[PDB]
């Protein structure tokens, strides 16, 4: 559920 | 020392789910009724990445008529959850006003903040994930999609904010 | 630990 400022647009980090 | 302390403030337009997110964090319960807030405060001890922390959380009013109370909680608060509801495009547009007032009151461009898109359990939405992620990127902050109803992302939103303040202090 | 954080 987390969308970091450096992540691809609309791709969440679930790790 | 033995414990650390963090002053968190939950802000955003009326009815987006600030109280429901806070109560899901603190009581492990979903509030179905809408009881509009004036200003409530909670203190809850948690362990985040091995750090015993006391979270002082201020649950603020979204209703416009309580806007004169903002300056005080903005000066005191160490980190802010900017909450909007994914089926309420007006609440998403209101996020900028909150970020701008915090910036002005604290005279800082790096105040710890997290953008929260709540009500992710809904079957339809009016604010795209990409649109909210794009805004959070323009601010240099994380964006978290939450559901106070299912508890999805709730600890993620509050704990990401605590981690940002912890890093800010260093 | 702070006794009154909104007022170690
Ligand atoms: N489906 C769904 N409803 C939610 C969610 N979060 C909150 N709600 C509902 O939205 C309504 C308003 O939630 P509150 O948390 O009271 O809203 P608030 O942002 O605190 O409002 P104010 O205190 O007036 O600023 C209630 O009926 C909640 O049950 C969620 O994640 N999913
Ligand atoms: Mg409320």
């Amino acid at each position: 559920f987390i969308y970091w400022p450096w992540a691809d647009l609309g791709v969440p980090d679930c790790g | 020392g033995p414990m650390t302390e963090y002053k968190l403030v939950v802000v955003g337009a009326g009815g987006v789910g600030k109280s429901a997110l806070t109560i899901q964090l603190i009581q492990n319960h979903f509030v179905d009724e809408y009881d509009p807030t004036i200003e409530d405060s909670y203190r809850k001890q948690v362990v985040i990445d091995g750090e015993t922390s006391l979270l002082d959380i201020l649950d603020t009013a979204g209703r416009e008529e309580y806007s004169a109370m903002r300056d005080q909680y903005m000066r005191t608060g160490e980190g802010f959850l900017l909450v909007f509801a994914i089926n309420n495009s007006k609440s998403f547009a209101d996020i900028n006003l909150y970020r701008e007032q915090i910036k002005r009151v604290k005279d800082s461009d790096d105040v710890p903040m997290v953008l929260v898109g709540n009500k992710s359990d809904l079957p339809t939405r009016t604010v795209d994930t990409k649109q909210a992620h794009e805004l959070a990127k323009s601010y240099g902050i994380p964006f978290i999609e939450t559901s106070a109803k299912t508890r999805q992302g709730v600890e993620d939103a509050f704990y990401t904010l605590v981690r940002e303040i912890r890093q800010y202090r260093m």
